[PDB]
């Protein structure tokens, strides 16, 4: 019982402690992503404009 | 039957074996064993679910 208690208390706790940071990092990723593409639609939408 | 001074011998003989019980025997068995016994109750404390 103490061996296996060690055992998956390692294993789930390294294994979340991978998980979370790495859904972070995609969320960072998609932060990224909407902060781009928002800069280039604002400037797209502004040339638009001017060329009307 | 005969009154005998072998009664209070053997009166020496029984409190003599009574207090070496006492004293050297019944101590330390008493304690080897149970702590046996103590060393399976830790056992059962000891008992990964939780």
């Amino acid at each position: 019982d103490l061996d296996l208690a060690k055992a998956s208390a390692t294993d789930q706790l390294k294994k979340a402690k991978a998980e979370a940071q790495v859904i972070i990092e995609q969320a960072n990723k998609r932060r990224s992503q909407i902060l781009d593409e928002a800069k280039a639609e604002a400037e797209q939408e502004r040339t638009k404009i001017v060329a009307q | 039957m005969n009154l005998n001074a072998t009664i209070l011998g053997q009166a020496i003989a029984f409190v003599l074996f009574v207090l070496f019980c006492m004293k050297y025997v019944w101590p330390p068995l008493m304690a080897a064993i149970e702590k046996r016994q103590k060393e399976i109750a830790d056992g059962l404390a000891s008992a990964a679910h939780k």
